């Protein structure tokens, strides 16, 4: 059973991470694997046996440990090393450790999206709020109607860190029947980060 | 009461032989340990050396025997893509009646499968060890074959891996 | 040196998949093939490896009884086919090689396939309904974009003009509605002096149902 920590590491470029992976029902062999993998592609091997590169890995990739415990060594972060790293022991794997770009905060340019007219022929209503380019990635988005707090009629997602500026977006959708949303006049989103509350409202008629 | 073995074509009565081992793979992925006969090739066969002039699967006909008790050997025990072979100390018959059966007695198979259990409890640490029948392959590995005379016989062997040892 | 594997699959509850792994630039017969799928969002599991030069296969004992792995030397290809799918075999289904190793240990997977999407669920195919999200202004910058709705399966590709415009897009990830079908959002934020002179249209591609959608978005 392979299990490793951090769970998520937040690092800025050009400093060290340090990855951990523990087998614990072993008697203890260098049969260590180290794999990197990008949103989207296959895993790529980096690290074979305890401490051997596979080939063509840069230098800055170590791996090392004896017995249980088992290290892999970024020694200076480049701006592609940002990715998700798993270990692996025969056919176990462990649940993987996410690398992602420490920047300073940014707050969100907040925009809300009232429901076109086109899909409101269809009997429903979806409202969007967008957060564009914040950090830290964690943010509260709120759906207020009529300055009533929703529940359970919205989702939401978060696009991967920008390669640009390391920040993330959200967009949230709220969706209501036709009849439920003409009904309402104020339809607002509030996003709270870290002592700041920035609500975008419209309202239906206007 | 003996186990009787279907096979195809009918092996004549002058090809029973004497099943001096047999090559496991453990099941890979509730403190159980799973083995089934080896779906390996000819090669991996070959490097348990243990046979002798007779070519055969999952099961080692007219080969060699340990002294005093069974064997096993394994280049990596934690390698489920590692076969483990297992050189019994006494042999077991498999009488072919000629009739597109060969049997076995089922008391002496029992006996050699809880001897391996017991090694294979030593080398695994474990409580429990179970023989299922083989994960496939292609026909001459899925079934226990061999060669006789020149001719290759199949003999379907679930039977003889499905049971548990405490 | 690649792996070439199937498309993407499609499946309703109880059903079967078969997805094939086609092997070149190496002896095939040299390597055993393995089998490693990846769900949304989890990590890596082992389903099993197949020797190809006798076909025994040794599968992972969650999946013994559902999966079936084959193979044709004749084509250098490798088959995992597995059955009675349920929801949570929703994966990334990745055929992958060790490489030869001085210690003989087989488990050093160099080598990997792009994946094959299978989805499973009750829902059927269905091209996305897309809306726009029309501008309407913080100081010199506008927000615009595309709701793609109710589509089946994942995934679907948004552009902007054509491939045009690529500065300040975000696509972001689906969500998956109560009702079965997928949803996302793409948006773009451009300068609010060109709302009124510049064309914006997102290109929704929905393979999976062969539906393509052009939207015009304009300002509100
Ligand atoms: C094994 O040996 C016996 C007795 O020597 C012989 O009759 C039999 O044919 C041999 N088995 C095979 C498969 O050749
Ligand atoms: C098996 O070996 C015994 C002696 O241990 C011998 O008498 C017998 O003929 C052999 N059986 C076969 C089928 O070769």
């Amino acid at each position: 059973v392979l299990t490793q920590s951090p769970g998520t590491l937040s690092l800025s470029p050009g400093e060290r991470a340090t990855l951990s992976c523990r087998a614990s029902q072993t008697v203890g062999s260098s049969y260590l694997a180290w794999y990197q993998q990008k949103p989207g592609q296959a895993p790529r091997l980096l690290i074979y046996g305890a401490s051997s590169r596979a080939t063509g890995i840069p230098d800055r990739f170590s791996g090392s440990g004896s017995g249980t415990d088992f290290t892999l060594t970024i020694s200076r972060l480049e701006p592609e090393d940002f990715a998700v790293y798993y270990c692996q022991q025969y056919e176990a794997f462990g649940q993987g450790t996410k690398v992602e770009i420490k920047r300073t905060v940014a707050a969100p340019s907040v925009f809300i999206f009232p429901p076109s007219d086109e899909q409101l022929k269809s009997g429903t209503a979806s409202v969007v709020c967008l957060l564009n380019n914040f950090y830290p990635r964690e943010a509260k988005v709120q759906w207020k109607v009529d300055n009533a707090l929703q529940s359970g009629n919205s989702q939401e997602s978060v696009t991967e860190q920008d390669s640009k500026d390391s920040t993330y977006s959200l967009s949230s959708t709220l969706t209501l029947s036709k009849a439920d949303y003409e009904k309402h006049k104020v339809y607002a989103c509030e996003v709270t980060q870290g002592t700041t509350s920035v609500t975008k409202s419209f309202n239906r008629g206007e | 009461d003996t186990i009787t073995l279907p096979c195809r074509p009918a092996p004549p009565p002058h090809c029973s032989s004497n099943i001096t081992g047999l090559i496991l793979t453990r099941q890979g992925g509730a403190n159980t340990v799973i083995f089934r006969p080896s779906g390996g090739d000819w090669r991996d066969i070959a490097r348990c050396q243990i046979a002798g002039t007779v070519v055969s699967t999952q099961l080692f006909l007219n080969g060699s025997l340990a002294e005093e008790e069974v064997v096993i050997r394994s280049e990596d025990w934690r390698d489920n893509a590692k076969s483990i072979c297992v050189q019994l100390a006494t042999s077991v018959e498999i009488a072919c009646t000629g009739a597109g059966h060969c049997a076995i007695s089922r008391a002496k198979w029992a006996n050699t499968l809880k001897q391996i259990a017991s090694k294979l409890r030593e080398q695994y640490g474990a409580k429990t060890i179970i023989f299922k029948p083989s994960s496939g392959g292609d026909p001459e590995f899925v079934n226990h074959s061999f060669n006789c005379g020149g001719e290759f016989f199949y003999c379907a062997s679930t039977q003889l891996f499905a049971s548990t040892w405490f | 040196v690649q792996l070439v594997q199937s498309g993407a699959e499609v499946k309703q509850p109880g059903a079967s998949v078969k997805v094939s792994c086609k092997a070149s630039g190496y002896t095939f017969s040299d390597h055993f093939m393995h089998w490693v799928r990846q769900a949304p969002g989890q990590g890596l599991e082992w389903m099993g490896w197949i020797n190809p030069k006798s076909g025994g296969p040794n599968y992972a004992q969650k999946f013994q009884g559902r999966v079936t792995m084959t193979r044709d030397r004749s084509i250098s290809t490798a088959y995992m086919e597995l059955r009675g799918l349920r929801s949570d075999d929703t994966a990334i289904y990745y055929c992958a090689r060790p490489m030869h190793d001085y210690d003989d240990h087989d488990w050093y997977f160099d080598l990997w396939g792009r994946g094959t999407l299978v989805t499973v669920s009750s829902a059927s195919t269905k091209g996305p309904s897309v809306f726009p999200l029309a501008p309407s202004t913080s100081g010199g910058t506008a927000a615009l974009g595309c709701l793609v709705k109710d589509y089946f399966p994942e995934p679907v590709t948004v552009s902007w003009n054509s491939g045009a415009l690529t500065s300040g897009v975000h696509t972001f990830p689906a969500v998956l509605q109560s009702s079965g079908l997928y949803s996302l959002s793409s948006v773009v934020t451009v300068p609010s002096s060109s709302l009124g002179t510049q064309t914006y249209i997102c290109n929704v591609n929905h393979k999976p149902s062969n539906t393509k959608v052009d939207k015009r978005v304009e300002p509100k």
